[PDB]
């Protein structure tokens, strides 16, 4: 089964090219990678082209798939954009399993007003009946994981930058909310407290 | 006599996992179609089991990553389940295989996800499905034989 | 059952798979160059070329090495080393002829010039190096075995109904409590704990290092004479925690006799004792026949994996000499006991107590030679601090013989934000103050990062003060590791002294596709041959660029191990792709192994190929004899070439046919160009 | 005597990139990357033999041959650490007095080289591992 490098790429703008290591660990296994990228709405896009689309893995071996823009700077350059690189492992009765792997591609603007590693505290939770609607005004796309109210797991949160996504809060749950988001090498952030900001 | 000082400067990078399904080629295999039991459409066969492994990868990255099937559906009311993709003379008529969850549940083939409630194993991370044959009308002494798409969003 | 089945070891490669290498020669130099102005003698000039050959034909290794000195007043070129080394697989063993060391860790060091047969650990997978406990065990019925550490698994596998030997652990460090947890399908599961600490001189259970050494002896002395001599060393790892270790050094003056058990007694932790016998005739007529006799302890983890403590003893009767001491001239006190206390602890997270004491008595000088060092390093955040305090008081009359040190780091990053495009993030302060307990002081503070894209460009300026004298000493370094080469150049001011140094090393490999440079060697060599792609800078390396013909040298390479080499597509023409970006390669200690990369150098074009108006189907190969180039059909008819001429031809075969095509230049200019074309 | 060669006294070595598949359980090491310390003056008749001991702080006490890597604004690796080996491929043990093989001091520039590895103390989980050490040479 093939593997990627990492489980976030992000693509700085100004660049050209961004490289994604895609390895084959089972020695004895011939497979045919078809690679691509789609907006944040799951709508196949012309705006990043990966390199080479459809090639051929034999046995054990390790490719780099080259992530060429094409936004012409149309793009936004106050926040991130988020895009879905999606890597399809075709293993060129019984039926056959074609594993996509998906992977969040963040489009980043050069200059930001805020460096990455403040964006994380600065999130404030709105609370209502039914509702924990996180609030995000730091322009970076936040992965709100183990969201404890108190006592209870709500779920996996991805708010926008400067926006709200909303959740639903089971009145049983505590005052107290905990919660810890994802950096951006994968690790996960020492679990901070929220505020009702 | 005395000297200075060395630094090391590196990074680590977390790893997406690998994704093993089942046996070699990503094949799971299935008992053949039987003419008489693939009657009428509530009609079943033997549920196969199978498991999907998320190996070569830490425990939290995988626990964290949904998980979804997807492929083409025979007909529009057969949502959950997948049409045959055989052209030769062993195609068969009005026959699929559906892919289940841990309950029995019939899980749906649009490309809905879930989360992965990842088992650790032993050895790493792994899913449990299973799969099974679903007469649709009649059947037809042949290989059956479908192709599903596994999503794997890393979150 | 699993002891019955060849079970292979983590990380393990066939030796049918190592690379021997390629026949070519090999050149590494190093000039370096000082420049002395002071005051009172004007100026001068000190020139040192050292420069090793070499030539890598079969598996044979040949090396030689060569030193020129310059004052100025004359040229002397001075042989140093040279030897012929092989790697023999059958033996897992290493061969040298000529001159070297022996690595005798039971006897001590000797250089010498002769034959040495001695087993290499490098050729072991890493996970069956070092010592680690081997687990036996029987199981009833299938069941899963998780070995587990005192923080988290390590080797968790299925063992049938049967017996089982697992070998795989890893080191672990120098103590651990591993826990064998047996789960059985059917019955209850069943856990036993072992406790291990380790000694160098401890092996693994059936494991084996023998190592036959004969021939001259050589020594840099003058005094010292050359004389014969044969050496052998044994070193094997007994079942149940033993090892039995021994050795003999002959000669036509000395034999020397050594043996030796080790034994790993669990939470106790571990122990090694050993006798060598010497019959010694000193550079006199007189003989002296001896015995001394090497005790050494290591202490588990006390308290919860706060302290260790090692204790090495050793006492050398009277009329015990090393070969040293028989080899010395034919005109020209002993040991009568060392003790060696090293107690480490540590605190906080943060700070890492180490003491250590030595004192050895000899034979009729009462006179004692202690020494207590005093260390404690701490890293509060990025802040890295270390105070340091030594004692010497030595038989020759060294006095108190005191020393404080204090050293601290402090990376500018503390104050930079994380996202900084600014060239000071990488960069620290040094700072360090010297007291000799005198009133003698050293202040030394300072800069000192890297300030190129690569981060080739590592620059350092330090001031600082030597004081009672007060001299105040200016201190500046660049050096840049490029891809033809290493060249560093340095200012050393001082109140009358300055001093300008500068130097070159590089590499030079005489390979079949002709010579090729870059930064000095380092034993094994991995040659990346990619033409048509110059100007591409490798992966994981700091300034190994491929030069204009494709061709770079790595300077180093695992031996006997899995590495990566990649290309960085990032920093490459646009007019270049690679076929493939990474390779592997397993070299063989000293070998030349080549990294090949397949580039085309054509535009790179994206094809929507439509036949009979109906796009092409998955999986067809779309091929092109003009340029040699080939690729698959996406979907929708679309393919991607790498490497095509501006107008061409070519041929799609679904399971036979012709796509004509034309570009202007400015798509040629164009870095990815996206055309289509209709197929016949 | 001698001393340690301009630009050898602060040095930095970029060990690279390294994945948690290289570095997953307890004891997994990384690729080797070279470094070598250089001495210049250094004649055979004053100090015919030298040989180096790294100070620096270990990680945790029952390995204290892997040094501790600093903590990080953005994010710092947990349960890894920085090992230094030698010539013979043996790891050092970082305290002040143990030091390593020793050497014979060629007459003029005289390199001993090193190699810095990596090696986990357990699952390794992702982020930037910045570590220190601080040599000194002894003379014989």
């Amino acid at each position: 089964g093939v593997a990627l490098g990492a489980t976030r790429v992000i693509y700085p703008a100004g660049q050209k090219q961004e490289q994604l290591a895609v390895t084959n660990n089972d020695e004895n296994s011939t497979y045919l990678i078809q690679s691509w990228v789609e907006n944040a709405d799951g709508v196949k896009d012309g705006r990043f082209i990966v390199t080479p689309p459809l090639f051929a893995m034999k046995g054990k071996k390790e490719n780099t798939l080259r992530i060429l823009d094409a936004t012409n700077n149309q793009l936004p350059q106050d926040r991130e954009s988020l895009f879905w690189m999606n890597v399809k492992a075709i293993p060129s009765n019984t039926l056959q399993l074609a594993i996509i792997s998906r992977i969040k591609l963040y489009y980043r603007p050069a200059k930001l007003a805020l460096p990455p590693d403040q964006a994380a505290e600065k999130l404030r939770f709105r609370r209502s009946a039914n509702s924990l609607t996180l609030i995000n005004p730091t322009p970076y796309y936040l992965t709100v994981t183990e969201l404890n109210a108190g006592t209870r797991v709500l779920e996996n949160a991805l708010v926008p930058p400067m926006g709200e996504s909303t959740v639903k809060l089971p009145s049983d749950a505590g005052s107290n909310i905990t919660y810890r988001t994802i950096n951006d090498y994968g690790a996960l952030t020492p679990k901070m407290t929220g505020v009702m900001e | 006599v005395n000297g200075g000082t060395v630094h090391f400067k590196g990074e680590v990078v977390n790893a997406a996992c690998a994704v093993d399904a089942g046996s070699v080629d990503q094949t799971v295999q299935l008992g053949q179609v039987r003419t008489a039991s693939l009657a009428q459409e509530g009609a079943t066969s033997s549920a196969v089991g199978f498991n999907i492994q998320l190996n070569d990868c830490d425990t939290n990255v995988a626990s964290k990553a949904a998980v979804a099937f997807l492929g083409t559906a025979i007909d529009a009311g057969h949502t959950n389940v997948l049409a045959l993709q055989s052209s030769a003379a062993g195609s068969a008529t009005n026959v699929g295989v559906q892919i289940l969850d841990r309950t029995g549940a019939a899980l749906t083939l649009d490309g809905a996800t879930f989360s992965s409630e990842t088992t650790l194993n032993n050895g790493t991370n792994t899913i449990p499905f299973q799969a099974r044959y679903f007469a649709t009308g009649a059947a037809t002494p042949g290989a059956a034989n479908a192709d599903a798409t596994f999503k794997v969003q890393y979150q | 059952p699993q002891a019955f089945m060849s079970n292979r070891a983590r990380g393990y490669i066939p030796p049918e798979l190592w690379d021997p290498g390629i026949n070519a020669g090999l050149l590494n130099y190093n000039f370096s160059g000082n420049s002395v102005q002071n005051r009172i003698g004007g100026n001068s000039h000190y020139a040192y070329l050292n420069l090793q050959s070499g030539l890598n034909i079969g598996a044979w290794r040949l090396r030689d090495n060569t030193t020129w000195s310059y004052n100025s007043s004359k040229n002397k070129w001075q042989h140093i080393n040279t030897w012929l080394e092989r790697d023999i697989i059958p033996l897992r063993s290493r061969l040298t002829l000529g001159d070297g060391y022996t690595q005798g860790d039971i006897f001590d060091g000797i250089n010498f010039r002769g034959a040495q047969l001695a087993s290499d650990d490098n050729m072991l997978p890493d996970s069956q190096r070092g010592f680690a406990p081997v687990i036996h065990g029987i199981a009833r019925g299938t069941a899963q075995v998780t070995i587990k550490q005192n923080g988290y698994d390590i080797y968790n596998s299925t063992v049938p109904p049967g017996p089982f030997t697992i070998n795989d652990i890893y080191a672990a460090g120098n103590s651990g409590d591993l826990q064998v947890t047996i789960k059985e399908a059917d019955g209850s599961t069943q856990i036993f704990t072992v406790p291990y600490s380790s000694v160098p001189l401890l092996q693994r259970e059936g494991h084996t290092r023998y190592s036959i050494t004969a021939g001259e002896y050589r020594s840099g002395n003058a005094q010292q004479e050359k004389p014969r001599f044969f050496q052998s060393t044994l070193l094997h790892g007994l079942p149940a925690g033993w090892t039995i270790y021994g050795g003999t050094q002959l000669a036509d003056r000395y034999r020397a006799f050594n043996f030796g058990i080790g034994k790993n007694m669990g939470a106790l932790g571990a122990l090694s004792v050993d006798m060598t016998q010497a019959n010694s005739t000193l550079p006199d007529d007189s003989q002296h026949d001896g015995q001394s006799v090497r005790f050494l302890y290591n202490k588990s983890l006390n308290e919860s994996g706060t302290n260790i403590q090692l204790v090495g003893y050793r006492y050398s009767t009277s009329g015990y000499f090393n070969f040293a001491d028989t080899t010395y001239s034919r005109m020209n006190y002993n040991k009568r006991g060392k003790l060696q206390l090293t107690v480490t602890q540590q605190l906080g997270r943060t700070s890492t107590l180490y003491l250590s004491g030595s004192h050895q008595t000899y034979w009729g000088t009462s006179n004692v030679d202690e020494q207590f060092q005093a260390g404690l390093n701490t890293a509060f955040e990025d802040i890295n601090w270390t105070l340091s305090y030594s004692l010497t008081k030595n038989a020759w009359q060294k006095g108190r013989d005191q020393m404080l040190a204090l050293n601290v780091n402090i990376p500018f990053s503390h104050w930079l934000r994380s996202d900084s495009k600014s060239q000071w993030r990488h960069a620290s302060a040094s700072y360090s103050m010297s007291h000799d307990l005198n009133g003698r002081m050293t202040n030394l503070a300072g800069v000192y990062g890297t300030l190129l894209e690569d981060n080739n460009l590592s620059y350092s300026v330090q001031t600082g003060y030597a004081g009672g004298n007060s001299g105040s000493t200016g201190y500046a370094t660049l050096n840049y590791r490029g891809g033809y080469g290493n060249a560093n150049i340095g200012y050393s001011h001082s109140d009358d002294i300055k001093q300008l140094y500068y130097g070159v090393s590089g590499g030079v490999l005489a390979h079949a596709n002709g010579v090729t440079l870059g930064q000095p060697l380092n034993d094994t060599v991995v040659l990346v041959k990619a033409p048509g792609a110059k100007d591409a800078k490798v992966e994981n390396q700091t300034g190994v660029r491929t030069d204009w013909r494709g061709y770079a040298v790595l300077p180093y390479a695992t031996e006997y191990r899995e590495n990566r080499v990649a290309l960085d597509t990032n920093t490459l023409a646009d007019n270049v792709d690679l076929d493939n970006a990474v390779a592997n390669v397993v070299p063989t200690r000293g070998a030349i192994v080549r990294a090949e990369f397949k580039a085309r150098v054509g535009i790179k074009l994206l094809m929507t190929l439509t036949h009979n108006n109906k796009p092409l189907p998955f999986g067809a190969m779309v091929t092109s004899e003009s340029s040699q180039s080939s690729g698959i059909v996406a979907d929708n008819g679309q393919v991607y070439l790498s490497g095509m001429p501006l107008a061409g031809k070519v041929q799609v075969k679904w399971g036979h046919c012709v796509a004509n095509y034309q570009l202007p230049p400015e798509s040629q200019q164009q870095l990815l160009t996206q055309l289509s074309a209709e197929c016949r």
